[PDB]
C-alpha cells in the first residue's frame, strides 16, 4: 500500500489482496480476475527466467568466455540443427506438467510431480520477496541488452567505464541520449496529471 | 432488443434494422436533439468540440512540417527554386513494379517521392526558414501545442471548471478580446516576426533563437520610434538589383510603402507586409475598445440595435428585438460566420492569384492552379452552408412574437417578390448567355466567323483604365498624367504600381475582351441561380401553399406522400440539396475559365484565348480535348511515366461520379423488394442458413440516399477535376 | 519639432476637451437602464467575471475615474504621434 | 490600505486573507477555493523570486565570472545534458511531496511531510512580511530581467551608474542610445 | 536528435494500413451490436 | 479473449516483421530501389525544371 | 410508432377509415358536426405511415395528419 507515487489512488480492482500490489495499472489490462489469475504467473515466470539469466550473463562476462550477443554464433558444440530438436521434446513434456499443475492447483507451483519444495524452506509471505527480486531482475536484463547495444562492451566493462568514473559518460552523453531526457521529463510530470484527473471528481 | 449504440437518442437505438447504424452516424453532431439536452450542456459540448477541432488543425500542420523536413529536399530547394521541384513526401507501396518506382523517383530524391503542389515551400522560404532543423523544431512545437489544446478540451468538461450558461451569450466582452487581442496582438506579433527574422533572413543572416537578443533590426533602433522620426525607418530600401537570399543590393529599411512587385522574384516586398500588419494591428487594437465590460466607457449592442429604426416607418420596428435572437440562437450566428468566412475565402483566392505574396511563387505554375482552385471550391461549400443554416434558423429558432415588425419579419412578408425577381434575372441571363454562345457556334460551324456577336466589355475596361492600365486610351484618374490622384500618389506609392500594372506578363489585371464578357455573364447566372434556390429554400421553410405547416416537421423530412398531386423533395433540406449541384457547376465555370486563361498566358498565345473563347466548340476542342493528351497517356501498352497516378485518379473520379447517378435516378422501393428476395434466398439456403443478421437488412431511407448520391457526385467531380488540372499543368510546365 | 511639446500639448488639449465640455454628453450614455441593467443575473463565478465588481472612487468634483483619464490621454497620444509622423516624412 | 485613495473593498477582503490591499481591479479572486489556490501560488512565486533575487545579487557580490544570464553555458563537469533530468527528478519528489500534503491536510506550505516550522516564529506579522517581500521580489526580478535586456549590465553596475549621474543614465538614455550599448 | 530510422516506412505503413483498421473495425463492430442490459 | 489475443499476437508479429524481413524483393521498393536515375531531369515537357 | 392526430375540422365522412390499409382509424360518436361522427386513431402502433388517410380527406388543409417518428418492426412493414 505504499503506492507508486507518494500520494496516490488505488485502481478499483488493485486493492491490497495481491502480493506486490503497489497499485500500478494505468492502462487497465488486468480488469478481469481471470487474467489476473494468469498475468500473475506470467509475471512470476517471465521474471523467474530472467533471474536465472542474470547469473549466467554476469559470470560469462566476469570469467572470460566470449560475449553473450555472440555466444552461439561461433560454437564448438554439437550439431546446431538437431540439439534444438532436443530442446523441443524435453521442454514440451515439461510444459505439459507446468500447465497441468497450474490448472489443477491454485496459481502457485510448477514442477512435474507437486508444488516443488524438497526443502522445508519459505512458503510464506516472502513470495513477495522473490517476485520483488524478479521485477528487479527483468529491468536488469534490459540494461544488458542495451549494453550489447550502444556501447558494445559487456556489463562489467561498462561498469568500469562509468562506475569508477564521474557522470561525464552516462546515458545523456551517449548515442541514445536526447530521447531519454524527454522521456524522463515526460514520465516525471505524469503523476502530476493523474492527480489532476482525480482532484476534479 | 434495445441495443447500446447509440446512447444519445433512445428512439433511434430501438429498431431492429440497419437504419440505426447509419442514423447513429448521422445524428451525432446534432447536439440540439439528443436525449436530455438542456441549454448549458449544449454550450459546453460545443466548447469542448471546438477544442477538438483546434487540436486536429495544429496536429495536421505539424505533420506537414515533419514530412517536408524529413523526406523532402527543402535544404536543396532554397539554393535554386526556378529549378529542382518541391517534394511532398516519399512513397512505400508494396504494390509497385519496377518501372513504377523507376518513374516516380524524381526531384533529385532517391526513391518514390511525389511533387508538392501545395505552396508550403514558398511560404516557409519567404517567412524565414532555411534548413531542415528549423522545420523539425516547428513540427515539435506545433505537436506540443496541439496536445495542450486537447488537454484543455478535456479540462473544461470536468465539473468544477464547466462555464455556466451566462458566461456564454456575453457578446460585449467577447468582441473586445477577439478584436483587440486575437486580431490586433497577433498581427502586431507577426509584424515582430517579419521585422526581426524574415527581413534579415532575406538580407542574408541567421537570426535564430540564438542571438536574436543581440542583433539590431535597424541600425538606429528605437530612437526614432520614441522621438517621432518614423520616416527614418524607410530610408534606402532594397535595391531593384536585389538577389533574395543574399546581400546584394541590400537596403536597410524596415517599414516602407512601395507597391509593385519584387523585380527578381515576382512577389510583394517583405517590408510592405511588415508595414501592413503593423498598420492593421494598430487599427484592430484601437477598434477593440468599443464595447462595455466590467468598467465604464463601453457600448451596449442592444442600445445600438434599438436606436436604428428609421423615422417614417419605412422599416416597421427597424432592428427592435434582434438582439434577443442573435444572442439566443446558434444557427443565426453560424450562418453569419459561414457567410463572412466564405466571402473572405473567395477574396483570398482572388488576391493570391493576382498579387502573389511569396518568393518565387508564380514561377511554379501548378502551385498557382491548385491554390486558386482549392480556395474557390472551399468558398463554395462554405457559402452553401451559410444559407443552409439560415433555413435551420427559420425552422428551429425563429419566434414571431419576439420579432413582430423588425426587418426579419418584413423579409418574410414580401418573399414572393424576392423569389420572383431572382427567377427573372436567372431566366434573363440564361436565355441571352446560352443564345449568344449558340449563335457564335453556328457562325463558326459554317464558313463565316465574322458574322457573330462579339460585345466588347467596355465597363471593366473603363475600370482597368481607372486603375492605371494605360492601354485602352481612356486617360483618366490614374492613367492621366495631370490628375489629382495620380499626382498626389506619385511621389511614394504609385511608380511600383504602374510598373506592375503595365506589365503584360504577370497576372495583375489581365487584358480582357469579348470571351470574358460572355463568361462573366455565365458566372453571374450561376450566382443568381444558386441564390435563388437557397433563398427560396430558406424563406419557404416556415410553410408554403402546397403545405402550410412545414414547420411541424423539422428541417430534413422526406416528403408528404402522393396526395395533393404528390410532393417529392418539399423540405428545405431538399432545396439546399438541389443548390449543391449549382455550386459545383458555377465553381466549375470560374475554374475552367481561370485555368484556360492562365494556360494561354503561360504558354504564350493569348490570341488563342481571345479567338476561341467565344464559342463552346472552342472550349471543348481547345481546352478539354487538347490539354488531356499527356494525361491519358499516363500509362499505355508502351509504358508509363510520372503522371500515371493522375491518369488513374482521372478514371477513379468518373467511376464515383457515375455511381452517384444511381442513388439519384433510381429511388427506393425497387431496392426494398430486391433486398427482400435476397433475404428469402439467404434464409432458405442450406449450409448458409447458419449465419444470420443481428439487425434486419433494409434499403436506404429516402432522405439518406439523396445525401449519399450527392456525396458521390461531389467527390467524383472534385477528384476528376483535380486530376486533370494537376496532370495537365504539371505535364506542360512542371 | 520637440516631441515633448507635441505630445504633452496634445494630451493636455485632449484631457482638457474631455474634462470640460464632453463630460455630460459622455454621462448621458451611462443610462442604459432603459434597455440593459441586468447584464447577467448570476450567482457565482462565471457570472461575476461578467458583472461589475469594483467601483473606482473619485473625490474629483466632476468624477473622472482613472478610466476616463486613460481614454482621453490615449486619444491624445494617438493624435500627437500622428502629428509627429506626418511631420516625419521630410515635411 | 487599499491601492486607490478611496475604494470599497470587494468580496475578497473580508478583513484578512494573508495580507490584503483590496487590489482586484479585474475581479479574479472570487471563486471559493480558487482564491486559496491563488494565495498559495502567490506565496510560492514569491518564494522562488526571493531565492532568485538573492541568487543574482549573490552571484554578483561574490565575484563570479559571467553575468547571471550567460551563466547557463560556461562549462561544468557533468556538464549540461544530464543536468535536466536530475533537476526534474529532485524537484519532482519535493514538489509532489508539497502538493500531496497541501491537497489533503496542510492548506499552508511545507517542504517534507510537515507543517514546516523547526526553529521559527509563526504570527501574522511574519505572514504579511513574507507576502510583501514576495511581491517586492517578483517585481524586483522582472526588473532585473528587463533592465539586463535593455542595458546589458549587471544590476549593481546599473545602480552605481545611476548614482554617479541621476539626471542622465535614465531609461530614456538606454532606450534612445541602444547601439551604444550593443 | 529526432530522426526516424531508415526502416520506418516499412514498419509504420502496413501497421496503419492493416492492423489499426483491423482493431478499429473489430472493436467498433463489437461495440455496435452490444445489447443494453 | 484467448484466440482473439492470439490473432493479435500473431498479426503483429507477422506484419511488423514483414516490414524489415519482407525484403524478398517486394518487387520494387525494399532496398532494390531505382538503379537508374529515373526522371530526375525529365520533369517538364516545355520547361525542364528537374 | 408514428403520430396520427385528428383535428376538429373533421366532418366525419368516413373516407379515411375506408382508405386505411391497417385498421388504425375508427369512427366515434361526436356532437360537433352534421354527421355526428368523428374519426379517431386508437391503434397508432399498427400504423406504417403510408398516408392514404391524408389523401382521402376532403376538407382542405387536412383534418388528419400523420407525423413520422421512430420506426419499429411493425411500423416498417417488415414481413420477414
Ligand atoms: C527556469 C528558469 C530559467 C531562466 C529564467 C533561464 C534564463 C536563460 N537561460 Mg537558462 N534559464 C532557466 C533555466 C535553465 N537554463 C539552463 C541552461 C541554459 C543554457 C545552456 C543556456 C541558457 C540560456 C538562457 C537564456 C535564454 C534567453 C533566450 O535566448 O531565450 C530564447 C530561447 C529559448 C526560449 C530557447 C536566459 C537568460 C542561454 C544563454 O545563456 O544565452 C545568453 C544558454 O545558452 N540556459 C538549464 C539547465 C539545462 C535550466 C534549468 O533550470
Ligand atoms: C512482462 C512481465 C510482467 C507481467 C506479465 C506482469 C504482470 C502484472 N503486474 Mg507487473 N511488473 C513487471 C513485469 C510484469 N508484470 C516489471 C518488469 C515491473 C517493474 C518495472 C513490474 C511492476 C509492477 C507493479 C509496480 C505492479 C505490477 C502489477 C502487475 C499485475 C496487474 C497489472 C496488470 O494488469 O498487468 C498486466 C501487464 C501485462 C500483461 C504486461 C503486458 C506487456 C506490455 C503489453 C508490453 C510492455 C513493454 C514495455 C512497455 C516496453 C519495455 C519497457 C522498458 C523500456 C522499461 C499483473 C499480474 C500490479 C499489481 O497488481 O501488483 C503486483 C502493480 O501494482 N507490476
Ligand atoms: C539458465 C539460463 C542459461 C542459459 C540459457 C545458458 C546458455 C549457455 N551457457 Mg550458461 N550459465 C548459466 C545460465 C545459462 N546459460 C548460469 C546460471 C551460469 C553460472 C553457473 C552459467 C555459466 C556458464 C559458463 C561458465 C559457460 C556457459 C556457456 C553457455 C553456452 C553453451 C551452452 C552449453 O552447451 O554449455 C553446457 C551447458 C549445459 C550442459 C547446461 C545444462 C544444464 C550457452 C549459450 C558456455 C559458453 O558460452 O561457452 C562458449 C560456458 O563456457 N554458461
Ligand atoms: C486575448 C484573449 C483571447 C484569445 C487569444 C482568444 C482566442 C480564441 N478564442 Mg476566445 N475568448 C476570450 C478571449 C480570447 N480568445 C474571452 C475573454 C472570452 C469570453 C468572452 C472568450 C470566449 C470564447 C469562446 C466561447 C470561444 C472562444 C474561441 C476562441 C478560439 C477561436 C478559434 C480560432 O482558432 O480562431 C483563430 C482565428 C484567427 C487566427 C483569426 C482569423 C483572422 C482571419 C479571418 C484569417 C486570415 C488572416 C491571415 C490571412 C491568415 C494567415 C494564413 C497563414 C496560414 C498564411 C481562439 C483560440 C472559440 C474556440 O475555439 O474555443 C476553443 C470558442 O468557442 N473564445
Ligand atoms: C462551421 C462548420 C459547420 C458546423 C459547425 C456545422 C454544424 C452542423 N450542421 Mg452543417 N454545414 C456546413 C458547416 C457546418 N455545419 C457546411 C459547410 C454545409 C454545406 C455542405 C453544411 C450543411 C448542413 C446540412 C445540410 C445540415 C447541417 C446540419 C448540421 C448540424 C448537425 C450536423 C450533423 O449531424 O452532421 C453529421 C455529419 C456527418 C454524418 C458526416 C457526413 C460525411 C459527409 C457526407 C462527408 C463525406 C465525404 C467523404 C469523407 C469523402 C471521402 C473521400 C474518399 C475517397 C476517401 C450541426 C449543427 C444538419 C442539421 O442541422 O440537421 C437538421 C443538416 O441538415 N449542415
Ligand atoms: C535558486 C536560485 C539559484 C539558482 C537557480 C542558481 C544557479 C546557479 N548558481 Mg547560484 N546562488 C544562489 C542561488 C541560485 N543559484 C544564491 C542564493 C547564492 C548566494 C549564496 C548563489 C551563489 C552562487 C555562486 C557564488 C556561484 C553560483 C553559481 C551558479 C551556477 C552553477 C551552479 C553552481 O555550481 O552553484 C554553486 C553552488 C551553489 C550556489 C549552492 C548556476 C547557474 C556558480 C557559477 O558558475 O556562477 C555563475 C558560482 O560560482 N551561485
Ligand atoms: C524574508 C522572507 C520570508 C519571510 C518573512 C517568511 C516567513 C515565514 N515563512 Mg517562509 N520562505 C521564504 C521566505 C520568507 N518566509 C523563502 C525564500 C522560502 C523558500 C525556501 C520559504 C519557504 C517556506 C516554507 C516552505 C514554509 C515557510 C513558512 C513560513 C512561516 C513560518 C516560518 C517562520 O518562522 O518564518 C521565519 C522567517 C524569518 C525569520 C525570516 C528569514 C530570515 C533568513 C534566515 C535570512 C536569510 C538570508 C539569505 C540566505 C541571504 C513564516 C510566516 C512556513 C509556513 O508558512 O507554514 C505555515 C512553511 O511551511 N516558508
Ligand atoms: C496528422 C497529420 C499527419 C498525416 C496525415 C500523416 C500521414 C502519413 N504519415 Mg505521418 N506523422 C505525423 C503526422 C501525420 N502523418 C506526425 C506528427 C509524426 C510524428 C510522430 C508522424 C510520423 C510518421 C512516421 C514515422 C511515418 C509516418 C508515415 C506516414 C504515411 C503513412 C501513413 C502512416 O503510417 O502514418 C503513421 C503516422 C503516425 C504513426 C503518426 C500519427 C500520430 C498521431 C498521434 C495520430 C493521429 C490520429 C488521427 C488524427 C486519428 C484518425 C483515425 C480515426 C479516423 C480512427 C502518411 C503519408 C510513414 C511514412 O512516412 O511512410 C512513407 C512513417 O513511417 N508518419
Ligand atoms: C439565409 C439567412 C441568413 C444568411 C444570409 C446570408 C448567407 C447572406 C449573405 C450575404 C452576403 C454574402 C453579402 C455580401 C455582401 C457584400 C457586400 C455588401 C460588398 C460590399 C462591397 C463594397 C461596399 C466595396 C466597396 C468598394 C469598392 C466598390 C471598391 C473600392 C473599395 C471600396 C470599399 C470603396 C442569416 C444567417 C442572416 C439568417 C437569416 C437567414
Ligand atoms: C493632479 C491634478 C491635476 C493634474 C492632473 C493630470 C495632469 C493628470 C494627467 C494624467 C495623464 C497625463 C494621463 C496620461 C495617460 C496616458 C495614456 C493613457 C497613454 C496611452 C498611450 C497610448 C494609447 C499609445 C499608444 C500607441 C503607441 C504605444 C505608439 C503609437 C501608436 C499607439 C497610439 C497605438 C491638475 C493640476 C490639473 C489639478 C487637479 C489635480
Ligand atoms: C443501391 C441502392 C440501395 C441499396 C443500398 C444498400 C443495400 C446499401 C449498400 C451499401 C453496402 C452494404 C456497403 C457499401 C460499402 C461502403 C464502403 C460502406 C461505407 C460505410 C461507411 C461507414 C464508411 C438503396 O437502398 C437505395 C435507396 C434509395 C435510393 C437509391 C438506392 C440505391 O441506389
Amino acid at each position: 500500500r505504499p503506492m507508486w507515487y507518494p500520494g496516490a489512488t488505488a485502481p478499483a480492482h488493485l486493492d491490497g489482496s495481491m502480493l506486490g500490489d503497489y497499485g500500478f495499472d494505468p492502462l487497465r489490462l488486468g480488469v478481469n480476475k481471470d487474467n489476473l489469475k494468469w498475468f500473475r504467473e506470467a509475471e512470476l515466470t517471465n521474471g523467474r527466467w530472467a533471474m536465472a539469466a542474470v547469473v549466467g550473463i554476469l559470470f560469462t562476462d566476469a570469467v572470460g568466455l566470449p560475449k553473450f550477443w555472440t555466444a552461439g554464433a561461433e560454437k564448438y558444440a554439437l550439431d546446431n540443427q538437431t540439439l534444438a530438436l532436443i530442446e523441443v521434446a524435453v521442454f514440451a513434456v515439461l510444459e505439459g506438467k507446468r500447465y497441468e499443475i497450474y490448472k489443477k492447483t491454485g496459481e502457485t507451483g510448477f514442477l512435474s510431480f507437486a508444488p516443488f519444495d524438497p526443502m522445508g524452506m519459505k512458503s510464506e509471505e516472502m513470495k513477495l520477496k522473490e517476485l520483488k527480486n524478479g521485477r528487479l531482475a527483468m529491468l536488469a536484463f534490459l540494461g544488458f541488452c542495451s549494453q550489447a547495444a550502444v556501447y558494445g562492451k559487456g556489463p562489467i566493462e561498462t561498469l568500469q567505464l562509468h562506475l569508477a568514473d564521474p557522470g561525464h559518460n552516462n546515458i545523456y552523453t551517449s548515442s541514445v541520449g536526447p530521447e531519454t531526457a524527454v522521456t524522463v521529463a515526460v514520465l516525471c510530470v505524469l503523476p502530476m496529471i493523474i492527480e489532476a484527473t482525480k482532484t476534479l471528481n | 432488443a434495445t441495443k447500446l449504440f447509440p446512447k444519445f437518442s433512445q428512439g433511434l437505438a430501438q429498431d431492429p434494422t440497419t437504419r440505426r447504424i447509419w442514423y447513429g452516424l448521422a445524428m451525432a453532431h446534432d447536439f440540439e436533439s439528443h436525449d436530455g439536452m438542456t441549454e448549458e450542456n449544449l454550450y459546453q459540448k460545443i466548447f469542448a468540440s471546438h477544442f477538438g477541432q483546434l487540436s486536429i488543425i495544429f496536429l495536421w500542420t505539424s505533420g506537414n512540417l515533419f514530412h517536408v523536413a524529413w523526406q523532402g529536399n527543402f535544404e536543396q530547394w532554397v539554393t535554386d527554386p526556378v529549378h529542382i521541384r518541391p517534394i511532398a513526401h516519399a512513397i512505400w507501396d508494396p504494390h509497385f513494379g519496377q518501372p513504377a518506382v523507376e518513374a516516380f523517383t524524381r526531384g533529385g530524391a532517391s526513391g518514390p517521392v511525389n511533387i508538392s503542389t501545395s505552396g508550403v515551400y514558398q511560404w516557409w522560404y519567404t517567412i524565414g526558414m532555411r534548413t531542415n532543423q528549423d522545420l523539425y523544431v516547428g513540427s515539435v512545437f506545433l505537436a506540443l501545442v496541439s496536445a495542450i489544446f486537447l488537454f484543455a478540451g478535456w479540462l473544461h468538461l470536468q465539473p468544477n471548471f464547466q462555464p455556466s450558461l451566462s458566461w456564454f451569450k456575453d457578446a460585449e466582452s467577447r468582441l473586445n478580446h477577439h478584436l483587440s487581442g486575437l486580431f490586433g496582438v497577433s498581427s502586431l506579433a507577426w509584424t515582430g516576426h517579419l521585422v526581426h527574422v524574415a527581413i534579415p533572413e532575406s538580407r542574408g543572416q541567421h537570426v535564430g533563437w540564438d542571438n536574436f537578443l543581440s542583433v539590431l533590426p535597424h541600425p538606429q533602433g528605437l530612437t526614432p520610434f520614441f522621438t517621432g522620426n518614423w520616416a527614418a525607418y524607410a530610408q534606402s530600401p532594397d535595391t531593384a538589383s536585389h538577389v533574395f537570399g543574399t546581400a546584394q543590393g541590400s537596403g536597410q529599411a524596415i517599414l516602407t510603402f512601395l507597391g509593385g512587385f519584387h523585380p527578381q522574384t515576382q512577389s510583394l516586398w517583405l517590408t510592405d507586409m511588415a508595414h501592413h500588419h503593423l498598420a492593421i494591428a494598430v487599427i484592430f487594437i484601437v477598434a477593440g475598445h468599443m464595447y462595455r465590460t466590467n468598467f465604464g466607457i463601453g457600448h451596449r449592442m442592444q442600445a445600438i440595435l434599438e436606436a436604428h429604426t428609421p423615422p417614417s416607418g419605412s422599416l416597421g420596428a427597424g432592428h427592435k428585438g434582434l438582439f434577443d435572437t442573435v444572442n439566443n440562437s446558434l444557427h443565426f450566428q453560424l450562418g453569419l460566420a459561414l457567410a463572412s468566412v466564405g466571402t473572405i475565402t473567395s477574396l483570398v483566392a482572388q488576391h493570391m492569384y493576382s498579387l502573389p505574396p511569396y518568393a518565387f511563387q508564380a514561377i511554379d505554375f501548378t502551385t498557382q492552379a491548385a491554390l486558386y482552385t482549392h480556395h474557390q471550391y472551399i468558398a463554395g461549400f462554405i457559402m452553401c452552408g451559410a444559407f443552409a443554416h439560415g433555413a435551420i434558423f427559420f425552422i428551429r429558432d425563429y419566434d414571431p412574437e419576439q420579432n413582430k415588425g423588425n426587418v426579419l419579419a418584413r423579409m418574410l412578408d414580401h418573399k414572393e417578390a424576392l423569389i420572383s425577381h431572382l427567377s427573372w434575372v436567372s431566366l434573363f441571363l440564361g436565355f441571352h448567355t446560352l443564345g449568344l454562345y449558340v449563335h457564335n457556334d453556328v457562325m463558326q460551324a459554317f464558313g463565316t466567323p465574322e458574322k457573330q456577336i462579339l460585345i466588347e466589355p467596355v465597363f471593366a475596361q473603363w475600370i482597368q483604365a481607372a486603375h492605371g492600365k494605360a492601354l485602352y486610351g481612356f486617360d483618366f484618374l490614374l492613367s492621366s498624367k495631370t490628375s489629382a490622384a495620380f499626382a498626389n500618389g506619385q511621389s511614394l506609392w504609385l511608380p511600383g504600381w504602374l510598373d506592375a500594372i503595365n506589365n503584360n506578363q504577370n497576372s495583375l489585371f489581365l487584358t480582357i475582351g469579348p470571351g470574358d464578357f460572355l463568361v462573366h455573364h455565365a458566372i453571374a447566372l450561376g450566382l443568381h441561380t444558386t441564390t435563388l434556390i437557397l433563398v427560396k429554400g430558406a424563406l419557404d421553410a416556415r410553410g408554403s401553399k402546397l403545405m402550410p405547416d412545414k414547420k411541424d416537421f423539422g428541417y430534413s423530412f422526406p416528403c408528404d406522400g402522393p396526395g395533393r398531386g404528390g410532393t417529392c423533395d418539399i423540405s428545405a433540406y431538399d432545396a439546399f440539396y438541389l443548390a449543391v449541384f449549382w455550386m459545383l457547376n458555377t465553381i466549375g465555370w470560374v475554374t475552367f475559365y481561370w485555368h484556360w486563361k492562365h494556360l494561354t498566358l503561360w504558354q504564350g498565345n493569348v490570341a488563342q484565348f481571345d479567338e476561341s473563347s467565344t464559342y463552346l466548340m472552342g472550349w471543348l476542342r481547345d481546352y478539354l480535348w487538347l490539354n488531356s493528351s499527356q494525361l491519358i497517356n499516363g500509362y499505355n501498352p508502351f509504358g508509363m511515366n510520372s503522371l500515371s497516378v493522375w491518369a488513374w485518379t482521372f478514371l477513379f473520379g468518373h467511376l464515383i461520379y457515375a455511381t452517384g447517378f444511381m442513388f439519384l435516378i433510381s429511388w427506393r422501393g425497387y431496392w426494398q423488394e430486391l433486398i427482400e428476395t435476397l433475404v428469402w434466398a439467404h434464409e432458405k439456403t442450406p449450409l448458409a442458413n447458419l449465419v444470420y443478421w443481428k439487425d434486419k437488412p433494409v434499403a436506404l431511407s429516402i432522405v439518406q440516399a439523396r445525401l449519399v448520391g450527392l456525396a458521390h457526385f461531389s467527390v467524383g467531380y472534385i477528384f476528376t477535376y483535380a486530376a486533370f488540372l494537376i496532370a495537365s499543368t504539371s505535364g506542360r510546365f512542371g | 519639432l520637440d516631441p515633448q511639446i507635441v505630445i504633452s500639448g496634445s494630451t493636455a488639449a485632449f484631457l482638457a476637451i474631455g474634462r470640460f465640455v464632453f463630460l455630460g454628453y459622455q454621462r448621458r450614455e451611462a443610462n442604459f437602464d432603459s434597455t440593459v441593467g441586468p447584464k447577467t443575473t448570476g450567482a457565482t463565478y462565471f457570472d461575476d467575471l461578467q458583472k461589475n465588481s469594483t467601483i473606482f472612487a473619485t473625490n474629483d468634483p466632476a468624477g473622472f475615474n482613472i478610466i476616463d483619464v486613460a481614454g482621453w490621454g490615449a486619444l491624445g497620444h494617438a493624435v500627437g504621434f500622428a502629428v509627429l509622423a506626418i511631420n516625419s516624412l521630410q515635411g | 490600505p487599499t491601492w486607490l485613495p478611496g475604494l470599497n473593498p470587494p468580496a475578497h477582503l473580508k478583513g484578512a486573507l494573508a495580507g490584503d490591499n483590496g487590489f482586484d481591479p479585474l475581479g479574479l479572486g472570487q471563486d471559493e477555493g480558487r482564491l486559496k489556490w491563488y494565495a498559495e501560488a502567490e506565496k510560492t512565486n514569491g518564494r522562488w523570486a526571493m531565492m532568485a533575487v538573492a541568487g543574482i545579487l549573490g552571484q554578483e557580490l561574490l565575484g563570479v565570472t559571467p553575468a547571471w544570464w550567460e551563466a547557463g553555458a560556461k562549462e561544468y563537469d557533468i556538464p549540461a545534458q544530464a543536468l535536466t533530468p536530475i533537476e526534474f527528478i529532485v524537484m519532482g519528489f519535493l514538489e509532489i511531496k508539497r502538493y500531496q500534503g497541501f491537497k489533503q491536510t496542510g492548506t499552508s506550505g511545507f517542504i517534507n511531510s510537515f507543517p514546516f516550522d523547526p526553529a521559527g516564529m509563526n504570527s501574522p506579522s511574519m505572514a504579511t512580511k513574507e507576502v510583501k517581500n514576495g511581491r517586492l521580489a517578483m517585481v524586483a526580478f522582472i526588473g532585473f530581467c528587463v533592465q539586463a535586456l535593455a542595458t546589458r549590465t549587471q544590476p549593481i553596475e546599473g545602480l552605481t551608474a545611476h548614482l554617479a549621474d541621476p539626471f542622465g543614465k535614465n531609461i530614456t538614455y538606454y532606450l534612445t542610445h541602444l547601439p551604444e550599448t550593443l | 536528435p529526432f530522426v526516424p530510422p531508415s526502416w520506418a516506412p516499412s514498419v509504420f505503413v502496413p501497421l496503419t494500413g492493416l492492423v489499426l483498421p483491423a482493431i478499429a473495425m473489430a472493436t467498433l463492430f463489437v461495440y455496435i451490436e452490444k445489447e443494453a442490459p | 479473449e484467448s484466440l482473439r489475443a492470439l490473432v493479435a499476437l500473431s498479426g503483429i508479429a507477422a506484419i511488423v516483421t514483414y516490414g524489415l524481413k519482407g525484403a524478398k524483393d517486394a518487387d520494387l521498393p525494399i532496398t532494390k530501389g531505382p538503379q537508374t536515375t529515373g526522371e530526375n531531369g525529365k520533369g517538364g515537357s516545355v520547361r525542364s525544371r528537374l | 410508432a408514428h403520430i396520427v392526430k385528428i383535428y376538429d375540422t373533421c366532418i366525419g365522412c368516413t373516407q379515411c377509415v375506408r382508405a386505411c390499409p391497417l385498421d388504425v382509424l375508427e369512427m366515434v360518436p361526436w356532437d360537433g358536426c352534421k354527421a355526428s361522427q368523428m374519426a379517431s386513431a386508437p391503434r397508432t402502433e399498427d400504423c406504417v405511415g403510408c398516408k392514404r388517410c391524408e389523401t382521402a380527406c376532403p376538407t382542405d388543409f387536412l383534418s388528419v395528419r400523420v407525423y413520422l417518428g421512430s420506426e419499429s418492426t411493425r411500423s416498417m412493414g417488415l414481413s420477414y
